[PDB]
DNA sequence: CTGACCTTTGACCTG
DNA sequence: CAGGTCAAAGGTCAG
């Protein structure tokens, strides 16, 4: 299952297991770095079927699950 | 492209694609995702057999709703509010 | 309330 | 295993 939310995995994603919307979502946030922000208090449940209700938080569980950064390439 | 895209199968008017399972125009996706997201209940002031076009379709919203469910639309395919 | 207009998601695909 | 696509989810707010 994807590390992040639990949802059937594709495959390895920049480094873990994970489902095509974590792949994806991740991709998206390093290609634009985008920067959230958490509503409550950044220690939302991320879960196949919560994962969408803040991305601070989805961004953040990416990181700690081990996604790299480093393996979004440059332009 | 061509001024021809798809038809809201629920009034007639233009469709960009489907929503909630069905061809359907921004005015009965939106209709419908707020009926289901309120749980809104309507009556009908007449026998429950309204035309629906795109000139009467705020008429009577009992009738509006049901053809967007006797056409197929799916109250699962409205999700839980995000913020995200 | 409605509906025209805007943004993000993720299934599917190629290289 | 990366990155791109695009249908269909999300959303706002003038009228
Ligand atoms: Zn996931
Ligand atoms: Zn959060
Ligand atoms: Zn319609
Ligand atoms: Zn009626």
């Amino acid at each position: 299952p994807c590390f992040v939310c639990q949802d059937k995995s594709s495959g390895y994603h920049y480094g873990v297991s994970a489902c095509e919307g974590c792949k994806g979502f991740f991709r998206r946030s390093i290609q634009k770095n985008m920067v959230y922000t958490c509503h409550r208090d950044k220690n939302c449940i991320i879960n196949k079927v919560t994962r969408n209700r803040c991305q601070y938080c989805r961004l953040q569980k990416c990181f700690e699950v081990g996604m790299s950064k480093e393996s979004v390439r440059n332009d | 492209g061509s001024f021809t895209k798809h038809i809201c199968a629920i009034c007639g008017d233009r469709s960009s694609g489907k929503h909630y399972g069905v061809y359907s125009c921004e005015g009965c996706k939106g209709f419908f995702k707020r009926t289901v997201r309120k749980d809104l209940t309507y009556t009908c002031r007449d026998n429950k057999d309204c035309l629906i076009d795109k000139r009467q379709r705020n008429r009577c919203q009992y009738c509006r709703y049901q053809k967007c469910l006797a056409m197929g639309m799916k109250r699962e395919a409205v999700q839980e509010e995000r913020q995200r």
